[PDB]
């Protein structure tokens, strides 16, 4: 339209096309190659690469149909001819290489992470995506978010996306800039996430800014369709980095934030000395971040905790919990051969611990060297208890941190409804595997097959219930089992939590009352296999996610599901002096928070956000092929896009479309299912792109997009023909004032003439002339 | 019929005097002569017919001037119905309201534009009134224009 | 009023005071004051006159010039008609512009005849003064 605001947005194509010729083959660098063929011979089809114009053979049925060059970079796949893995690749690729990173695949989004900044977020181009209908304009996140705006408004029911993709992908980023939007057409709200991102967010391999916690954010809307409150839930938090941290990663983010030096009069409050490098629960992998200033991120968190209305004390209660911890791990030890039990090797850093927790360091060291019916500890016993206590305190922090950010956010202003947010740590896939891992990735597994769910198995369901017409489709997408052998009664999770409450149990009892179950009795469950990466550490077991087979590392899972910290500790704290820190298995508990949040979406019409990590080497504007189309596969897009084409995904209620197309044929309305039958019977619609419904009214693809075509249309018309009413009013008022006129100026032009033909009569003259 | 073309003569006088009289008139004004006779096409309609944009541009006939009346008779005319259908999409209280500034906007803004003067005009014309809130009631104006400047 | 003045003109114009004008009558008087007509002027200006100019055929040619014309009250109005404002003043070019192209175009002529002696100062043509002057 010539908007600057269309840069990187909106699409910048003909010859050398031949339908019969062109072909997408099978590649294995690209995934698929653009091939002319030359010969055919039974099922031996010999192309040439159009590419490096190199020769191949490939079997007939292993070609896969290229799309005109009609669809090049298309907004809407579901508008393809093809929809192929080759086709869906070759499209969002051209995109992608273009600046373009937003796509529709039919109902839902697809994301393709840019690794760099752009200039598409704005609230210059906030204001051209307001209100706007998908088709209008652009592929944009917004358009997503503000559809399910409009939808919950106008449908009156609740909203929700569920941004899915990989671990490092854009998830969160896409989550916040939905918020950032929705907010934009509030202050506190934005500033949430840089206190839980320092919090529960970390360096890691795949991700320099790792989330390590699930989040759930509901955004309420109230009478006049404005924000009027907001809460949060989290999942999950990764209890173990706090104390352990993998080669290449580092610990939450603000351990490092609070070492920095941003502000300097906070050195004192809090004891540290400006090293991270200094202390062992931080210092094992890595220490800095490339692009992550410490400095100024420490600032900005503070500045964040001023705005979430944070008392200054509150604010410094909190740090100094976090500079504690980074001393828990500093109190050394030592035996004294004979027992063991253990002594201390000092007590200087022991103090420090005791006193940002305001507790006795006397009474504190003693109910850890020989926990009180007293029990004493040896060596390791207690270093591991310091462990158990570090991750417990940082779980309490968290968690009493989110319920205070809320406490900011629950206006009890008036709600109707709202649109959450689902951002569920991804899929990952690392050198060892362990605990923490199956928990992330038994969550997203389980969301994927929310989508297959609602997706297929549910579309179809609808056309029943309704009572339209219709054969089945097997899109042949379920992982009820992958979920089955981690969830279900005798699972993997129930096996282990009923090996949790024996104190006999061990990684070998549950390693063998394991296969026990699941060898051969379900192949999701297989043997360890081989390397498909160095420094590959051990693995038990195999499990065959949607999206990646994971050789499993099942040693101390006994631990890490029955949490463990001195529960005289627990006393010594329970009645410690600073005010916060005064203030069911893990599995179980977590797989019931899970089954909660899934019982909380199903009540939604979702709108899905695909998001797409472009390479491994975390380099902007690359392409990996081979890995793009690998997710192009394991997330469902392609079918998600057949029903789309094939199936009707339209719906609407009587009622609510009476009110929206009554104005495409007045002239033949004198009951909403009704008047709809005689509407779209008037404008002579195809019984073909539409159908009946009980309650409800379904319209093949696109055609209701074109009903709002001809809705505006005439709804311009009309603006226009009361525009020419007024023209025509104003006209005819002013029609006296000219008649009028007409004829005093009649009266002037003619009695001019007159007194002029006069003066030019001799007799006058000579008569003028005697006057005196 | 003959009354009918009557009337047709009877205004085209008053025009092609007022753009000096010599039996023609100005194309540019070929709108507003219909819209003495009652009806109000749509611009669109008029230049569809012969109409021109400016003033100069070119003249015509009482002999030409016929059908151009002839065409603007068969042109579709917005009923009340239409009128409160259109205006209701801007109402999200639903209770016949809309603000001055927004009402400003549909008519100067939307559709075949209408200068911030006919704006005004018309407002003072029909003396449509706001409230405390600065709201009106777009029900009793639109039935005001469609009443017409002498009821 | 209009009378009383032809009768004493007549007498000014008939200088052989014989009650009648004749081609010398007219043609006598003008002389004695501003150029006078040529002999086809004097000839056509009296055949205007059927017979014998007598202070009779005289006021009869006289007022059937001045028949067919209306009030300068009529006429201020048709003037009043384009002054909104009712400031008795219509702006020089406006009015200009009304004579000359609309309605019956005037003409240059027509416009520098009217003109020349129009009483227009400040940019306004004063109309009600120019009713009179046309007029009374
Ligand atoms: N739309 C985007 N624009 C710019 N960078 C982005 C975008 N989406 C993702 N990224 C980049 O990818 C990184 C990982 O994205 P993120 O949302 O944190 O992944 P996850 O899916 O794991 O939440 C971000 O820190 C950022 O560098
Ligand atoms: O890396 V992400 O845990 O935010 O999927
Ligand atoms: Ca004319
Ligand atoms: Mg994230
Ligand atoms: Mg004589």
């Amino acid at each position: 339209f010539s908007d600057p605001d269309f840069q990187y947005l909106a699409v910048d194509q003909t010859a050398a096309f031949d339908g019969k010729k062109n072909c997408w083959v099978p590649d294995e660098k690209e995934g698929f190659a653009s091939a002319e063929i030359q010969s055919s011979k039974g099922d031996e089809i010999t192309v040439k690469i159009v590419a490096d114009s190199s020769t191949r053979t490939v079997k007939k049925d292993d070609i896969q149909s290229m799309n005109p060059p009609k669809f090049e970079k298309l907004e809407d796949m579901a508008n393809m001819t093809y929809l192929n893995e080759a086709s869906v690749l070759y499209n969002l690729r051209s995109r992608y290489t273009s600046g373009l990173i937003y796509t529709y695949s039919g109902l839902f989004c697809i994301a393709v992470n840019p690794y760099r900044r752009l200039p598409i977020y704005t609230d210059s181009v906030i204001a051209k995506y307001r209100g706007k209908r998908k088709t209008e304009i652009p592929p944009h996140l917004f358009s997503v978010a503000d559809n399910a705006y409009q939808n919950m408004v106008t449908d009156r029911e609740n909203q929700s996306c569920l941004i899915t993709g990989e671990s490092g992908a854009g998830k969160t980023e896409n989550t916040k800039k939905v918020i950032m939007y929705l907010a934009k057409v509030e202050d506190q709200i934005i500033q949430a996430n840089p206190v839980l991102e320092a919090y529960g967010n970390a360096k890691t391999t795949r991700n320099n800014n790792s989330s390590r916690f699930g989040k759930f954010i509901r955004i309420h809307f109230g009478p006049t369709g404005k924000i009027a409150g907001a809460d949060i839930e989290t999942y999950l938090l990764e209890k173990s980095r706090v104390t352990y941290q993998q080669s290449a990663e580092r610990n939450y983010h603000i351990f490092y934030q609070i070492c920095s030096n941003a502000i300097p009069e906070l050195n004192d409050v809090m004891l540290v000395t400006p090293d991270s490098g200094l202390y062992s629960f931080i210092n094992q992998g890595c220490l800095t971040v490339d692009n992550i200033d410490d400095v100024e991120e420490f600032k900005l968190c503070d500045e964040a905790f001023d705005i979430l209305g944070f008392t200054k004390e509150e604010k410094q209660s909190m740090f100094k919990c976090t500079a504690s911890i980074l001393h828990m791990g500093e109190m050394k030890f030592k035996q004294r051969p004979r027992e063991e039990q253990a002594e201390s090797d000092g007590t200087a850093e022991a103090e420090k611990v005791a006193f940002l927790c305001g507790i006795n360091a006397g009474d504190l060291l003693k109910a850890l060297l020989k926990p009180k019916v007293t029990k004493g500890q040896n060596m390791n016993q207690v270093v591991n208890s310091v462990g158990a206590l570090a991750k417990s305190l940082y779980d309490r922090m968290f968690n009493w941190l989110v319920r205070r950010v809320n406490k900011t956010l629950d206006t009890k202003a008036k709600r109707n409804y709202y649109i959450g947010v689902l951002d569920i740590a991804g899929f990952e896939i690392f050198d060892f595997n362990s605990f923490e891992q199956l928990c992330i990735n038994y969550t997203n597994e389980r969301l994927q097959q929310f989508f297959n769910h609602h997706m297929f198995i549910l579309e179809q369901e609808e056309y029943k219930k309704e009572g339209i017409a219709w054969e089945f489709i097997d899109f042949g997408m379920d992982l009820q089992m992958c979920i089955d052998l981690i969830e279900k009664p005798m699972g993997i999770l129930s096996i282990l939590e009923e090996e949790c409450m024996f104190p006999k149990a061990d990684d070998k009892s549950f390693q063998d009352k394991l296969y026990q179950n699941h060898m051969g009795k379900n192949r999701m469950f297989t043997k360890p296999g081989k390397p498909t990466r160095p420094n590959q550490g051990p693995a038990h077991f195999e499990l065959h996610h949607y999206a990646g087979n994971v050789p499993y590392s099942i040693t101390g899972w006994l631990e890490k599901n029955k949490d463990p910290i001195n529960e005289n500790v627990v006393a010594l704290l329970g009645a410690s002096k600073e005010p916060l820190v005064a203030e069911q298995t893990i599995s179980a508990v977590h797989r019931e928070s899970l089954n909660k949040l899934m019982k909380n979406l199903y009540s939604t019409h979702p709108h899905f956000v695909r998001c797409i990590i472009p390479n491994e080497l975390k380099q902007p504007g690359l392409v990996d092929a081979e890995l793009v189309l690998h997710q192009l596969q394991c997330n469902g897009v392609l079918e998600g896009i057949r029903i789309c084409r094939k199936g009707f995904p339209s719906r609407l209620i009587y009622s609510e479309f009476k009110q929206r197309y009554s104005i495409l044929a007045p002239n033949a309305i004198p009951d909403g299912k009704t008047v709809s039958e005689k509407i779209l019977a008037g404008l002579q619609m195809d019984p073909a792109e539409y159908r009946l419904g009980t309650t409800k009214v379904f319209f093949k693809a696109g055609v209701l997009g074109n009903l709002e075509e001809m809705r505006d249309e005439r709804l311009s018309k009309i603006i226009s023909m009361f525009q020419a009413h007024i023209r025509g009013y104003l006209i005819r008022k002013a029609y006296k004032k000219l008649q009028d006129q007409r004829i005093g100026l009649s009266v002037i032009q003619r009695n001019i003439r007159k007194w002029l033909v006069l003066r030019n009569w001799q007799w006058w003259k000579l008569y003028s002339k005697v006057k005196p | 019929s003959q009354d009918e073309i009557d009337d047709l003569k009877d205004v085209f006088e008053l025009f092609d005097f007022w753009d000096g009289r010599d039996g023609a008139v100005d194309a540019f004004k070929l709108g507003d002569v219909c819209r003495c006779l009652g009806i109000n096409p749509r611009n669109e309609d008029v230049f569809a017919v012969g109409g021109t944009h400016k003033m100069g541009e070119k003249s015509l006939p009482f002999e030409e001037f016929l059908p151009a009346y002839e065409g603007l008779m068969d042109c579709e005319q917005g009923t009340f119905a239409d009128y409160m259908e259109a205006f209701k999409t801007f109402d999200r209280e639903g209770q016949g309201f809309i603000s001055g500034a927004e009402l400003r906007h549909v008519l100067t803004a939307l559709g075949e534009r209408l200068s911030d003067e006919d704006v005004d005009e018309i407002i003072k014309l029909t003396d449509l009134q706001e409230d405390l809130e600065g709201n009106v009631k777009y029900e009793d104006f639109v039935k005001k224009v469609m009443a017409g400047p002498y009821p | 009023k209009q009378i009383q003045e032809m009768k004493e003109a007549f007498s000014m114009i008939d200088v052989d005071r014989d009650g009648f004008v004749s081609k010398e009558d007219i043609k006598a008087i003008s002389e004695q004051l501003g150029r006078a007509p040529d002999d086809k002027e004097l000839t056509a200006m009296l055949k205007e006159a059927p017979g014998p100019l007598n202070f009779t055929m005289f006021l009869s040619i006289f007022s059937d010039k001045l028949s067919g014309t209306d009030s300068e009250e009529t006429i201020r109005n048709a003037f009043a008609m384009f002054d909104e404002q009712e400031t008795k003043k219509l702006n020089i070019e406006y009015i200009k512009d009304l004579l000359e192209n609309m309605g019956d175009n005037f003409n240059k002529d027509e416009m520098r005849m009217t003109f020349k002696e129009a009483p227009v100062e400040g940019g306004k043509f004063d109309y009600v003064k120019f009713t009179a002057m046309i007029k009374g």
